[PDB]
């Protein structure tokens, strides 16, 4: 949401054109800078790379090396490339590579909803003392009258005169079960008041440490050349996992992972700069979100050609307008503000109630 | 008798399950915060910065609307949120119970989460951005070349290799923080077992009954039936006697206000500094309690009235 | 048979309690608006002016 | 120092000729950008809970 055409952009003429996180910063730049500009669109519409070939800068950052513009004001990385050849002020908008995936949805009954309100361990333990006790009426009451028994003591243990012995056990492990059973149903009202669904981990490190969950990057760019260069533990496996896993885990475009991740039902991760990222997750449907921090630390900035007027003026604007916390507040009007999607309030959202058959299904078979 | 026991029983049974569920059910609601719009949102969990720097400055002078409110809060809140040094703040939030939450520098934070006792994590993501950089006099011939170098640095991914040598690898924890991985997050074992024990206690019990009943059948009492009347006769005027000392235990209820107040049903009492003790006898209790209490006149008195019939009625049973 | 037909209607009677617990729960958590505020706090309820 | 107008700490060891540079977690402030160099940020950070 950088630069973007407004709405009825074919009915307006010049700057008027144009909205955006950049087209606002511009203004403030051409502000504190004091000057007028004319916000224009560049023609490959690439950044800024060097064909080997020919040595030919491309995009913004060619337009300025060739004397095409005077200033670069967009997400236009600082990257050591580029320093040599034109100047960057300081970073107006750190960002990083991060993780998207599916939304924290949830759904599934597999009558494993019924042993978790009650532990496996406890599941274990009450069928442990289940034997234990039908065991011990067992030797209350040759061979086969002791399995006769064994199985008429299983059918006193298989829940519903005075021999005092006996008698004070059928009464301790029916309060016993009675303990339990009521655990079970407060515990399980809690889990149908709140009913909260968690999700996986937030680390880098977890995509590693796992296989279930496919994960990729796009197939050209420094998010993926940022994996096959990095020399750092956790992102060589990363590497070393997504250069042979089959089918392709890279996509062509920005569009087609967000779709990826949208329609493979959490089972596969799409990873890209964090700054495009948390702008997904702000529109509809709502269905991505950012996980952890960031894999390293970028930063766009304001480009200028090489020894320009302009060049310490913007650079003190753009230290200028974050000390204002004026560039926090540009990021909140375009993400945030603008956006549709919501996290902190769907969970501030206190209302659902209605019961299914998934649960329940795990008992009848 | 079966029947109004049988309800009775339900009642409680059903006021155990209902109760049990509340406990469990606010148990889930607990949500640990994660933003720093949840410590706005919330006033329980106080908190605060250095009352010197950048980091408190941030907040008085933020215009954004977050921020806005914790400035307010923190401007006026009572006692002190603000720390002298950064020990004093990391101290205070060791030592709150995570009933306060200190605000600081990102990278000291991180550092401090790696250092025992491993008590202290970071929350969220940063409220702003900044940064570090290699400072140079104006016009310097280092100027341009270090620039380059510390791009070129980042770029090898060496500057994050030394941070994570400093701040994870020096560690040390590396251990508390695979334990604040958040795994577990369900019920427990633990009450559960404590119906366990009393299950086993009572087949252990009935397995001596067992035993014990055997042995009195082999045996096979009429000792008993001679010495066991006038035993139980005793035992009876004894618990009688008891039960008119406990009524009039100068004790029934202390309620502690440091001096020391006890009381019965007859007297007020106070223990003054130091062992100094004054009685009241004012003999059984009903006052001007306002309590009623929605009915007429009973109370106080009618423990009076119970306890009079008691020993009466055990006097009366005795004689017979 | 006659031991998990018990323990089958056991789990369904326990899950009706529950469940039914937390709709009488939830009928109280539901909040009407008391003030301006209100209005801000939450996003369900649209509002506007002339 | 608002009244001395003298500057202290590293920055000012920097500005009086006193060092001649200075590799240290000195934050990139407008106030100092103005008086020396900064470098590209070889660590970015922010406000923490
Ligand atoms: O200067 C650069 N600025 C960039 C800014 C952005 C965006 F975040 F969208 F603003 C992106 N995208 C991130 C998500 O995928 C779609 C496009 C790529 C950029 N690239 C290409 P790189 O070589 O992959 O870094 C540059 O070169
Ligand atoms: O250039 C600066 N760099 C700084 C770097 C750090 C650290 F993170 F420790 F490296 C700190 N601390 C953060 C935690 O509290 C103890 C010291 C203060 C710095 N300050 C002082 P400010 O005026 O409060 O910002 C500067 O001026």
């Amino acid at each position: 949401p950088y630069v973007m055409m407004k709405k009825n952009h074919e009915m307006l003429e010049g700057n008027e054109r144009y909205e955006g996180y950049c087209v606002d910063l511009a203004a403030e730049i051409a502000k504190h800078c004091g000057f007028k500009y004319k916000l224009t669109i560049v023609g490959d519409g690439k950044y800024g790379a060097r064909d080997a070939d020919t040595k030919i800068w491309n995009g913004m950052v060619g337009e300025l090396v060739y004397g095409k513009a005077d200033i670069a004001i967009a997400p236009l990385t600082i990257t050591l490339v580029r320093e040599e050849v034109i100047d960057f002020s300081k970073p107006f908008m750190s960002l990083g590579i991060s993780i998207m995936i599916k939304k924290p949805q949830k759904s599934k009954p597999g009558v494993f909803s019924f042993l978790d309100p009650l532990a496996y361990e406890i599941w274990m333990c009450i069928v442990f003392a289940y034997i234990g006790v039908s065991v011990v009426l067992f030797l209350v009451s040759t061979n086969e009258f002791g399995i006769f028994n064994s199985l008429w003591f299983s059918l006193g243990a298989f829940m519903q005169p005075r021999s005092l012995s006996g008698r004070i056990v059928g009464g301790v492990w029916w309060f016993f079960t009675l303990i339990i059973i009521s655990s079970y149903t407060a515990n399980l009202a809690a889990f149908l008041t709140v009913e909260r669904m968690v999700s996986p981990i937030e680390s880098a490190e977890d995509l590693s440490k796992q296989t279930e969950i496919a994960y990729g990057t796009l197939d050209s760019g420094s998010t993926k050349e940022f994996f096959r260069r990095s020399k750092i533990a956790v992102f060589d496996k990363m590497w070393t996992y997504m250069r042979s896993a089959e089918p392709s885990v890279f996509v062509r475009t920005t569009a087609e992972g967000v779709a990826r991740v949208r329609k493979s039902k959490g089972k596969y991760a799409y990873l890209l700069e964090s700054t495009m990222n948390e702008y997904i997750e702000q529109r509809k449907p709502c269905d991505t979100m950012k996980v952890g921090g960031n894999l390293d630390s970028k930063g766009y900035g304001i480009a200028t050609p090489k020894g320009s007027s302009l060049g310490t003026p913007v650079n003190l604007a753009v230290l200028k307008l974050s000390e204002q916390g004026l560039l926090d507040k540009l990021k909140n009007k375009w993400w945030y503000d603008k956006g549709e999607c919501g996290a902190k309030d769907s969970g501030s959202k206190e209302k659902t109630s209605a019961l299914s058959l998934s649960n329940v299904a795990g008992v009848f078979y | 008798v079966g029947g109004v026991w049988w309800f009775f029983t339900l009642i409680i049974i059903s006021s155990y399950t209902a109760n049990l569920a509340a406990f469990l059910t606010v148990e889930r609601m607990v949500s640990p915060i994660e933003s720093a719009e949840d410590l706005s949102k919330q006033t329980e969990i106080a908190y605060g910065t250095l009352d010197s720097g950048s980091t408190k400055e941030f907040f008085r002078r933020s215009k954004i609307a977050v921020f806005d409110k914790m400035w307010t809060y923190m401007r006026s809140a009572e006692p002190s949120v603000f720390v002298r040094t950064t020990a004093e703040g990391v101290a205070r939030v060791r030592k709150s119970k995570g009933k306060y939450a200190y605000l600081l520098e990102s990278t000291m934070n991180e550092y401090i989460e790696q250092r025992k006792p491993c008590d202290t994590m970071k929350v969220g993501g940063n409220l702003d951005s900044k940064g570090y950089g290699i400072a140079t006099p104006k016009g310097s011939s280092l100027g341009t070349p270090v620039n380059l170098a510390v791009l070129k640095l980042s770029e090898q991914g060496l500057l994050d290799k030394l941070k994570n040598k400093w701040w994870y690898d020096k560690g040390e924890c590396g251990a508390k923080d695979s334990g604040s991985k958040e795994k577990t997050s369900a019920l427990s074992l633990s009450n559960v077992a404590g119906v366990f024990y009393i299950l086993v206690g009572g087949l252990g019990l009935a397995m001596l009954v067992a035993l014990i009943e055997f042995c009195y059948k082999s045996r096979a009492g009429l000792f008993d039936r001679g010495v066991q009347m006038l035993l139980t006769t005793v035992g009876a005027f004894a618990a009688f006697s008891l039960m008119t000392i406990a009524v009039g235990t100068d004790y029934w209820l202390y309620s502690r206000g440091v001096v020391m107040t006890h009381s019965g049903l007859w007297r007020t009492c106070c223990l003054e500094g130091n062992f100094k003790g004054l009685c009241k006898q004012i003999d059984h209790f009903p006052e001007d309690a306002d309590y009623e209490a929605d009915t007429a006149e009973y109370f106080l008195r009618a423990v009076r009235a119970s306890s009079i019939f008691p020993i009466l009625s055990v006097i009366l049973l005795f004689m017979g």
